[PDB]
């Protein structure tokens, strides 16, 4: 059975049984540390009280987000979100997502909407993103561009290998301002997204 | 311009040049009269003449040690007092003097500066002093003087949860009375952090006390109407249960269930706490349903319901839950969580039940690992086999389980055999081919080389691992564990660049805490750290953090590299440790990611002999490492000699045997002669090492044996206090055969191999290979791999 517990920065070291993942960043180690000194009470994790901690390590995954924008920008962003892979494909995917949605939706934070990014090409996230109430906002080309591929300098070319989609959910307090349901014919640069 | 100066006067004194130092500080000292940093840089320069020439006590213990009468207010005085006292090893002396200057000259910009010192130190008790200081000078400061109250709490905190040991039974009680009245004379709180310091300055600091249970429950039970706290959960579920209160243990659960918290902490708590309140079963099981939907704690919730109402688990729970759950990883766990309960029969009746096209390749896994059906994983492995193909390349097959069964059950033998190790290596590497991605089966292939000591094709799976940052502390041992001994190849990208780009976590990450530290508490993230205050403290005592840096040691000592730098950080890393006041070791090393039962699967299992690292032998190989940097002088030094009490008052040469190899054993009793007895039995102690056997047999002992072997001889050869003609003429006679035998114990390990795989082909492991559907892979690619390793070592 899984448990929603605080992630503490000691528990890097117990997140090897998720870390190991192909598609699940490390980030550096200053990283971690800046999510949980400014946001801390969204730092959390999913533990299992059914693995002993004393033989193998009992947490199934992690969530980091933030609080960005002002006035009608005032949003929590999901940065990135993992499930270990012996907890894949029972909708322990879709328990943070809505964690992030009691917790941020009530005080102190009563975000306007949630928002991420993923890559185009990601079908798997995107069903599941589209499934829990999430609506594609804009296509954020060439988010995902290295110092080799430079700045993108058209938006007519699009690739779904490159580009990542601005993905949102609209909250109660927001009466979908924030989404519409053309979000995928608009497109904009990188710097475009400020907040 | 103070501190233009500064590493002016330590260049020249860093190149040994004091002769203008004098006089330059003499033109600073005329033109600076009353400047005491300049008297302060006087003596350090002396010092660094000759510590053995100028009086400590007389020149720092009277106007700076800890009864030290001249005080100053100087920041920069201060700092370079205290980082002197520091390099001399007096820590208290060092932060003796910040004190005494904060009580001569009170300033909120020197109590600041005090309190960051302090916490470099990490005197947990001494940030409480520190704090406090700042509150009173809060008015000329940048934050509310409420939130030093709370950094008192915080450092109290510190000191109870890590220096328990620095605090006497009188002072516990009115540092723990001080931490709650602080924090009482700010109600209200302005924000959730400043809730939970308080109630985490009640829980530890007054454990087992009724009142403190009740308030803590009161507050965090009312900021639950507005807000949603996981802490706040944390404090509510523990104190309520401490309470035996079932109506407000059911209410907590009930509100924050509705709440949208899926959590089955509060349903065991909700179910618990209706039981004794003599709540229906079927009432409990729809409120729970009603409220969270179908999910898997709620399936799992009527199983629990089972239990606890009738001692076992009904059929009609568990095929509900098995309804969705039959073919599902979690399946594993959480039945095997509640395997006290439930009927195998009844379990294994309903997993008969379902359709053999339900019957997928995860339900014969949770099939295989409830012990329900006998192990047939070579079978099923091949029925599952064409899931292979059809799957996600990121995707993790789960084949492996059946795999890994196999490799386990050979692996559970105390001696593997050259083909045994050799057998499970053929068949993960296809596996592998297959499933690039499954570190499962990976890890393994990893393991099976290092035992082997075939670093070249182990270290080409690392950087498929793409290990970094925090994994470099937790994984790395599989590979950089004893270096110096395994694979000594400078020129390789193994430690060119895969080792050097992990030392970036100890040489650059952890300096660069203190920085992130300090915006912590500044940012009012009180919560976060006291979690991450042991953040730290693990990793200087990491033991992959001091392996690596003594291990190095012997690298450069091994390739002939320098060792002034390296020693010097050693001894910083030491003094990091030492001002710490308690000096011990952090095993971080990840051992469940390999097998759930490592632990007893580590001292059996002679596959992970390489990688058996207690602190104990750890803490040996540091005191070899300091005794030569102090043979050259010829000189016994008190902080060795104090450290070797520390070892047990036992007999040393059994020490040794229980946590270091046999050669090591031997070089390690070498050292301790020339070293404490003058040397006067390296003739008997060098003849016992080189007597030591290396047999095509002793796999990763191979290289060991003889690399320890031509670490400790280089050692000697270089030592210029060897004086004795007759010692002078075996110690290079011995390097002889060393040199002649680096072929030989090569070509009979290579000769040795070849053997094994046509041992594989034959009899049982050719039989199941047959079976494996799996052809042995080629020698020579292998063979060019050891060879490889012997290419190295004659360079040597």
């Amino acid at each position: 059975m899984t448990t929603i517990q605080p992630f503490e920065p000691v528990d890097l070291f117990k997140t090897n049984n998720v870390n190991l993942d192909i598609l699940t960043e490390n980030f550096p180690l200053e990283f971690y540390f800046e999510y949980m000194i400014i946001w801390p009470d969204l730092f959390f994790k999913s533990s299992e009280m059914t693995v002993d901690p004393t033989f193998k390590h009992n947490i199934s995954g992690y969530m980091m987000a933030k609080t960005e924008g002002k006035t009608t920008e005032w949003h929590t962003h999901i940065t990135a979100v993992t499930v270990a892979p012996r907890f894949r494909r029972i909708s322990l995917a879709s328990k943070l997502c809505n964690t992030l949605e009691t917790m941020t939706d009530v005080m102190p934070h009563e975000v306007n909407f949630i928002d991420l990014f993923v890559k185009c090409n990601n079908q798997l996230a995107i069903k599941l993103y589209e499934k829990l109430g999430y609506s594609v906002y804009r296509r954020v080309v060439g988010y995902y561009n290295s110092a080799e591929d430079g700045y993108p300098d058209t938006l007519k070319k699009v690739d779904d290998n490159k580009d990542a989609f601005d993905m949102r959910k609209a909250m109660a307090r927001d009466r979908n301002r924030s989404v519409r349901p053309d979000g995928r014919s608009h497109k904009c640069y990188p710097h475009d997204v400020r907040f | 311009m103070s501190d233009k100066i500064q590493e002016e006067i330590l260049g020249l004194v860093s190149r040994s040049n004091f002769k203008q130092c004098y006089a330059k500080l003499g033109q600073l000292q005329k033109q600076f009269p009353n400047a005491l940093y300049f008297k302060i840089l006087e003596t350090y320069v002396k010092f660094k003449q000759s510590p053995g020439k100028f009086d400590y006590n007389k020149l720092l213990e009277e106007p700076y040690g800890l009864k030290g009468t001249t005080i100053t207010g100087d920041t920069r005085s201060l700092e370079f007092l205290h980082n002197f006292f520091v390099e001399l090893g007096k820590y208290d002396e060092a932060l003796h003097v910040y004190e005494r200057g904060n009580f001569k000259f009170p300033s909120y910009e020197l109590s600041y500066h005090w309190f960051m010192k302090a916490l470099e130190d990490s005197n947990y008790n001494q940030m409480s002093k520190a704090s406090l200081q700042l509150a009173k000078y809060s008015d000329s400061g940048n934050l509310p003087k409420r939130a030093y109250y709370f950094w008192n709490a915080i450092s109290i905190l510190a000191v109870s949860r890590f220096q328990e040991n620095t605090l006497s039974d009188p002072k516990k009680i009115l540092l723990s009375r001080l931490a709650r009245q602080s924090l009482l004379d700010l109600k209200p709180f302005q924000n959730v952090q400043e809730i939970i310091v308080y109630c985490l300055v009640l829980d530890e600091l007054f454990p087992q006390s009724r009142e403190i249970s009740e308030e803590i429950v009161a507050i965090t039970f009312a900021n639950f109407d507005t807000s949603v706290n996981l802490y706040l959960k944390n404090f509510i579920l523990k104190h309520t249960k401490l309470l035996n209160s079932p109506q407000k243990l059911f209410e907590v659960c009930s509100k924050l269930i509705e709440k949208g918290l899926d959590d089955y902490e509060l349903i065991t708590n909700l179910i618990d706490a209706a039981y004794k309140l003599s709540k229906s079963k079927d009432e409990v099981k729809q409120w729970i349903d009603e409220n969270l939907g179908d999910s898997r704690n709620t399936r799992l919730a009527r199983l629990k319901l089972d239990i606890m109402y009738t001692d076992s688990v009904s059929e009609s729970s568990l095929s509900y839950y098995l309804s969705k759950y039959h073919n599902k990883p979690c399946c594993s766990i959480d039945l095997n969580h509640y395997s006290g309960h439930i009927n195998i029969d009844m379990l294994k009746s309903i997993m008969s039940k379902y359709d053999p096209e339900d019957k997928d390749l995860i339900h014969h896994c949770n099939i295989l690992e409830l012990g329900l059906i006998g192990s047939d994983s070579i079978n099923n492995y091949n029925k599952f086999k064409g899931t292979l193909e059809k799957k996600s390349v990121t995707d993790y097959s789960s084949c492996s389980t059946f795999l890994l069964e196999i490799v386990k059950d050979k692996c559970k033998k105390t001696n593997p055999e050259l083909k045994d190790v050799l057998l499970c290596i053929t068949i993960l590497e296809n596996y592998q081919a297959k499933d690039p991605h499954n570190f499962d089966t990976m890890c393994w292939l990893i393991v099976l080389y290092m035992y082997l000591g075939l670093v070249p094709d182990a270290y080409f799976h690392f950087i498929n691992l793409k290990i970094k940052n925090v994994q470099t502390d937790s994984l790395d041992y599989m590979i950089f564990s004893r270096f110096s001994t395994l694979f000594p190849n400078k020129q390789s990208d193994f430690y060119s660049k895969t080792f050097h780009e992990h030392n970036n976590l100890y040489d650059t990450s952890l300096a660069n805490l203190p920085r992130y530290i300090q915006v912590a508490f500044e940012r009012n993230s009180y919560s976060k750290i006291l979690g991450m205050l042991e953040m730290r403290d693990k990793l200087m005592k990491s033991y992959t953090r001091w392996t690596k840096t003594l291990e190095n040691l012997q690298f450069s000592r091994l390739c002939n590299d320098k060792r002034g730098h390296l020693l010097q950080k050693l001894h910083e890393d030491w003094r990091s440790l030492e001002m710490t006041q308690s000096v011990s070791f952090s095993d971080n090393r990840d051992f469940s990611i390999l097998d759930e039962n490592f632990a007893q699967f580590l001292n059996r299992g002679k596959i992970l002999e390489y990688a058996n690292l207690n602190e104990e032998s750890i803490f040996l190989t540091l005191i070899r490492e300091l005794i030569i940097e102090a043979l050259p002088n010829g000189e016994k030094t008190e902080q060795i000699s104090a450290l070797l009490k520390k070892l047990p008052s036992i007999n040393l040469e059994e020490l040794l045997n229980n946590n270091l190899t046999e050669v090591e054993s031997a070089s390690f009793l070498i050292f301790f002669e020339i070293y404490e007895n003058n040397g006067k039995n390296l003739h008997d102690l060098i003849s016992r090492l080189m007597k030591v056997p290396i047999n095509a047999k002793q796999n990763w002992m191979v290289s060991h044996t003889y690399l320890t072997k031509m670490a400790t001889l280089k050692t000697l050869d270089s030592l210029k206090r060897i004086k004795d003609k007759e010692i002078q003429k075996l110690i290079k006679n011995s390097l002889k055969e060393l040199r002649s035998c680096c072929d030989d114990v090569f070509k009979g390990y290579s000769k040795a191999l070849v053997q094994a795989y046509e041992e594989l082909k034959k009899d049982e492991c050719g039989n199941l290979l047959k079976e494996l559907d799996v052809k042995a892979e080629n020698v020579k690619n292998i063979k060019n791999s050891l060879l490889g390793i012997q290419k190295s070592v004659r360079n040597l």
